[PDB]
């Protein structure tokens, strides 16, 4: 481990080197300055992750108001007496009920 | 008759087809938000902690 | 060499990532909950206070 | 027997005078710092392990 010594030895010799150049007054504001940028951007990522909040809510009523109108358009066509037309509508407003849930799950 | 019945299962494997794809592009909608999620999570965990130098 | 082949492979990436994020989480620890609590009590000396207003 | 005796002076004075170099002070500090830096990553070789559990 003779090698590991001398890593050691020669990254300390560095270390030593900054902390003459690690000034008290500057490093120390900087730091503040450093961390205030870092956290407003932080605060951008956090609100577009907190944007699918609400647009998964979007998405879900969305798709269940579609779902509605499969049901207005076979109301319709079940008294028009086209029982194939009606069951088109039934069943396409399945699928859409089976995706709305989906969406509750994830949400 | 053969024609018509070659038809129905090209047919009906396309519509199956349809489904599997209108599948994944609603995994993909939502998905992308999870990369979204994990990818936040992990940078305020690095600035609440973070430790050497 | 199929288009199903890479993106059932691009799901687990995601995944991955989601249990990887939370696990730093948990091995980096919270404080929140012990702080919320300081938070609900400080409310409830208050309480009294606006109650008697 | 004589090699190897040879082997273990060339290690011996080189074993010396490293440990002149080594400062105590400014080697303890580094020690120090680079343990922190390796708890770190050993903290997400865990998360990553994990993960698979999850």
């Amino acid at each position: 481990a003779l090698f590991d010594r001398l890593g050691r030895v020669v990254r300390a010799n560095l270390n030593d080197l900054v902390s003459k150049a690690e000034d008290p007054e500057k490093v120390l504001e900087q730091a503040v300055i450093d961390m205030q940028e870092d956290l407003v951007q932080l605060r951008q990522a956090v609100a577009r992750t907190i944007a699918e909040e609400k647009r998964t809510e979007q998405r879900l009523n969305q798709d269940t108001q579609e779902a509605k109108k499969w049901e207005d358009r076979a109301k319709l066509a079940l008294t028009n007496g086209e029982e194939n037309l009606a069951r088109e509508a039934l069943a396409r407003k399945k699928s859409l009920t089976d995706t709305a849930a989906a969406y509750q799950t994830q949400l | 008759a053969q024609q018509r019945t070659m038809s129905e299962n090209l047919r009906r494997n396309l519509a199956a087809l349809e489904a599997k794809i209108s599948e994944a592009k609603t995994k993909k909608n939502m998905l992308q938000a999870r990369a979204k999620a994990a990818k936040a999570n992990a940078e305020l965990q690095q600035t609440l902690g973070g430790l050497g130098t | 060499s199929s288009a199903t082949s890479a993106f059932e492979r691009m799901e687990n990436k995601v995944l991955d990532m989601e249990a990887t994020s939370q696990a730093a989480g948990e091995l980096a620890g919270f404080g929140i909950e012990n702080q919320f609590a300081q938070l609900e009590a400080s409310s409830g000396v208050e309480d009294e206070l606006a109650a008697l207003k």
